[PDB]
């Protein structure tokens, strides 16, 4: 039977007979129900089964020009009142070719199909169209199954199907559109390399998002239309599936590409993006002709979402080859970096300088952790054009070439802040003043600042080992820098107080690789998140002493290898990340440090502690051990001023301006009540407020302090 | 199959070793471009572009030759 | 007041006859100035409601200089000195769609519109603008909302229903109509900045 | 075409013998054209029986196809691949069927 839109098409060539008001249905309306416009965009008119296939419609179609309007007039109701079994019998008399396209129902060339017997001009020039088999030929040899049941456009675009969801840039590589790619050439060339198999020619591309897994199918394409494509890959060219909406579950279309392509003659590739489709409830889709073995087709991905399907599946896997795709070289950034280069900065009407470019590579690399300087480098880009071209576009201009700081800083400064740290000294100087820098916090321990300050220059160089963590176990009590020291650390390290991420043992005496994130069976994304949220991190463990079998277990991994795997099944950088861990144990040889005792022997004393609390391999990935140990006034009423230092910080600093008076006495009173022994003045500490806030506070409240008065005890 | 592949991919194509030629060559090719493209003292003219191209020379020669042999 | 895009016409219509310098603007003058070339960027060749409506343009894209080049030639004063009222009466008779189509302006559809008499090939074979066949016809196929209010842009669906769905603020704010928004170019900077 | 094919059945050749093979006489035994065919065929097979085979529908059957398929003609077709080595293996796998 009909398709709607051969009804469509009817719809037409009435709705002619409607508004151009042609009181029958006669051979000659469907022409104009064919033809769009007089494009060839109707399947019927240029490209058309008629013009190629035999004989050039455009002709019959520039004649019927009249014919159209040699129609004679009507009155408002009469026009095209009747089906009109003279033309209308071919309600019955298409049902000629609609199956024989292997189909279903009859479709514009197939109700056209009888045309030829039906509607035509039969004359001196005999007006019929291509005649014996040149239809049902051209209705073949365009597409061909062009149609099924009333869905899509009948006899839709030049072709038939397919054009619609095909989507090929072979042509806008052809067409110039398509950015030149670098530097995954033989990956391509691996990808190349998948496609020989008689077995699988089918890639699958694993790795992180934005990586340019998509643009890796330029230089597919584009080496394809370089002719790299090879003699077997030659005939292919570009499509993949840009995902439509099925618009009740319509499927059947996206079934319908299958052998329309499938019939297509491998002139093109299949490549499919990301959700291979894993449908909660569709299922097998194209699957088992999929697993027919023709059908390239190309996978990508990241891990977790290919282990999801496949790992039930393995058919994929069976049907696939899985690749991963590295994350490019800050330099692979770096160079195709000045690849868009000429483009965004015209895109955005201005100009670059590499030295951002780079600068960024350099800089942004580590400061996105979600999005990829494989892309965010550029999306930093694009950002730093735009609001210094703004800064040029409506007026705020002359600037054109991005600065190469601001455009890295001021964005960056956008991005997190602080630039003065991100702006000019890298990797470097803070070494060699990371000790005095840190020097600050507590004295003492001062080795072990050296140590770690050692460690993180063994965690750089890459002379130990670029996969690793810096491995870092710290013994004292509360107040000792457990407490305290990785505040310093990132804010010296990576400039920030919550790299630092805080971890109990106390929590997790037996299944936290349940709440670590285990497979899910319940979400336990916690530690994950905790990267996954801040990859350059430090991680402060506490009652690391107690931790027990499972989270050591994990700890192995986490001194293991500088990554971290998750229950779900990824793992996760862990070198760039810090550890750091709470130990009490020798609390008696911490507290014997009354003795101010030798520390090594009391490390040694302590050690078997420790040593007994944990396997070697623990111990034997452990970048360092130490004390945090006793306290001098020197170190205490400094370490007191240090919180006295920052009191301003919102008050003198980003409220107040109080003018500040201390007696040293209470200064001394400080330590003197205030210091515990094992606690230190940290207890204090929250007192402090007390003896000092409300103390102020209370004046606050009296206004005896107005800006700068201040009196003490 | 793979490996046939890979001979393939490299008989499919120029041998990897010539598009590997190829490649390097597309390497710096475009670097050298953007350099002296702005008033610099430092990544200007003066050091990569006398590096490069003095680098391109290196292996520049085999190409042809080296794609003679499919001649 | 005519619409500006149809005196984006007319005037160029005016200019039209002013070009071979016609003696006098008559009938099937501006079927030339219609159409700067068959492309849809001049719709009364093909988007025309005619072509669609009755009469395609296609070929009958051939005879329209023809006349215009056949007027007797004129010298610059005369060109575009006379509406001519058989003519001059499209400034008027461009009002009668505007009713039973159902505008307010004198729009390209209108100006068109009150063509559809001598505007032409009148003959026995007759290539011309039916009267209200074509229009009234595809006056919904264009638009289906004729009003385009006293200022507006092309008055033939632009967009098909962009104003019958989303406001234009740039109108009021053109119109200067909202109490500009405030401490926030910073968040505009963002804006800008997101869009490039 | 119309019977959407591109093989000819035996319900296409007995198609064609709508014609002449009937009575159509005064008394008429023809053979129903189109009508009952189709329908009736839209019953036994449709577009289901592309052809390309050997032939089998007589009687009630006409199906056997879809999820029903063989290689064996395909191994006669040599569509497929000669194994090696699992001979006495297969002998087993075989003989399991005696
Ligand atoms: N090698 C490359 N050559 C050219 N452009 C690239 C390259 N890598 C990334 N891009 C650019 O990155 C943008 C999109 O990145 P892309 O989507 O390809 O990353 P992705 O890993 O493929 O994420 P997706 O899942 O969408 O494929 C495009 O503008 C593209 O031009
Ligand atoms: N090494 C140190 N560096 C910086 N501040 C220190 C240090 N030792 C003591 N302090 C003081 O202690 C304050 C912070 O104490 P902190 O929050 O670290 O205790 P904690 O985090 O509760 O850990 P714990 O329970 O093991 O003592 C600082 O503001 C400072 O005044």
């Amino acid at each position: 039977q009909f398709t709607e839109r051969a009804l469509t098409i009817l719809t037409l060539a009435q709705k002619l007979a409607s508004d151009h008001q042609h009181p029958q249905l006669q051979p000659i309306h469907i022409l104009a129900a064919f033809i769009e416009t007089p494009e060839d965009g109707s399947v019927p008119y240029l490209q058309n089964l008629i013009e190629k296939g035999r004989y050039d419609y455009d002709l019959f179609k520039k004649v019927v020009n009249r014919n159209l309007v040699r129609i004679p007039q009507q009155q408002p109701a009469p026009a095209e009142i009747t089906p009109s079994y003279a033309l209308g019998k071919v309600l019955q008399d298409a049902a000629k070719i609609q199956k024989q396209q292997k189909d279903s129902f009859i479709a514009q060339d197939h109700i056209l199909f009888a045309l030829f017997n039906d509607s035509s001009i039969q004359q001196i020039f005999k007006e019929a169209q291509v005649d014996i088999e040149a239809i049902k030929q051209q209705a073949l040899e365009l597409r061909g199954n062009t149609r099924i049941d009333s869905r899509g456009a009948d006899t839709n675009t030049p072709l038939e199907y397919l054009s619609k969801y095909a989507i090929d840039m072979t042509e806008q590589a052809r067409q110039g559109k398509l950015d030149p790619v670098i530097g995954r050439e033989e990956e391509i060339r691996s990808t190349i390399r998948v496609l020989a198999r008689r077995i699988k020619s089918n890639p699958c591309l694993i790795g992180e998002p934005g990586i340019g897994k998509t643009a890796i199918i330029e230089g597919v394409a584009q080496r394809i239309i370089d002719d790299d494509v090879p003699t077997i890959l030659q005939g292919a060219k570009l499509f993949s599936l840009d995902l439509a909406a099925l618009t009740g579950d319509f499927e059947e279309r996206f079934k319908g590409v299958l052998k329309e392509i499938e019939e297509s003659k491998t002139l093109i590739v299949l490549f499919i993006d990301e959700i291979h489709m894993l449908m909660g409830n569709a299922a097998n889709i194209l699957k088992p002709a999929l697993s027919r073995g023709q059908l390239k087709v190309i996978g990508a991905t990241t891990n977790n979402e290919y282990r999801s399907i496949v790992e039930k599946d393995g058919a994929f896997e069976r049907r696939f080859q899985k690749i991963e795709v590295a994350e490019p070289s800050v330099r692979q950034t770096v160079a195709i970096l000045r690849g868009l280069q000429p483009k965004y900065e015209i895109h955005h009407g201005v100009r670059i300088l590499d030295s951002a470019l780079v600068t960024a590579a350099q800089l942004a690399k580590r400061y996105l952790p979600y999005r990829r300087l494989p892309d965010s480098a550029l999306d930093l880009v694009d950002i730093s054009c735009a609001g210094v071209a703004v800064a040029r576009d409506s007026k705020p201009s002359m600037i054109q070439n991005v600065v190469d700081s601001d455009t890295i800083s001021e964005t960056a400064a956008r991005l997190t802040g602080i630039p003065v740290k991100k702006l000019s000294e890298s990797e470097n100087e803070k070494l060699i003043h990371m000790e005095r820098d840190l020097s600050s916090e507590v004295v003492g321990q001062m080795d072990a600042i050296k140590a770690v300050s050692n460690a993180v220059r063994l965690s750089r160089s890459g002379l130990a080992n670029p996969r690793q963590p810096a491995s870092f176990l710290f013994l004292g009590l509360s107040g000792s820098g457990k407490t305290e020291l990785a505040k310093k650390v990132a804010g010296f390290l990576f400039n920030d107080e919550d790299m630092m991420i805080r971890v109990d043992c106390s929590e997790l005496s037996e299944k936290y690789a349940v709440s670590k994130l285990l497979g899910t069976t319940d979400e336990g994304g916690f530690l994950t998140n905790q990267l996954q949220y801040k990859p350059y991190s430090v991680l402060l463990f506490d009652e690391v002493e107690k931790a027990h079998p499972d989270v050591l277990t994990v700890m192995l991994q986490m001194l293991d290898d500088g990554r971290i795997t998750s229950g779900q099944g990824k793992t996760i950088d862990c070198s760039n990340c810090i550890v750091i861990m709470t130990s009490n144990l020798g609390a008696e040889f911490i507290n014997s440090q009354q003795g101010s005792k030798i520390q090594e022997s009391t490390k040694n004393l302590v050690m078997g502690a420790v040593r007994q609390h944990f396997r070697p391999e623990f111990l034997n990935r452990i970048s360092s051990i130490v004390i945090f140990n006793k306290l001098s006034r020197k170190a205490i009423h400094k370490i007191v001023d240090i919180r006295l230092k920052e009191i301003e910080e919102r008050f003198e600093q980003n409220d107040k301006h109080y003018k500040l008076n201390l007696t040293q006495e209470a200064k001394d009173f400080l330590a003197k009540y205030g210091y515990s022994d094992d606690m230190g003045a940290r207890p204090l500490n929250r007192l402090i407020q007390n003896e000092i806030l409300n103390k102020l506070a209370l004046r606050i409240l009296k206004n005896e302090i107005k800006d700068k008065e201040t009196v003490n005890v | 199959d793979i490996s046939c592949a890979g001979v393939a991919v490299a008989r499919d194509s120029k041998p990897e070793e010539l598009d590997s030629k190829e490649r390097q060559l597309q390497l710096i090719q475009v670097e050298i471009k953007a350099l002296e493209r702005d008033e610099d003292a430092d990544s200007t003219t003066k050091d990569r572009l006398k590096l490069a191209r003095q680098k391109e020379a290196s292996l520049q020669e085999e190409l042809e030759p080296l794609r003679q042999r499919y001649n």
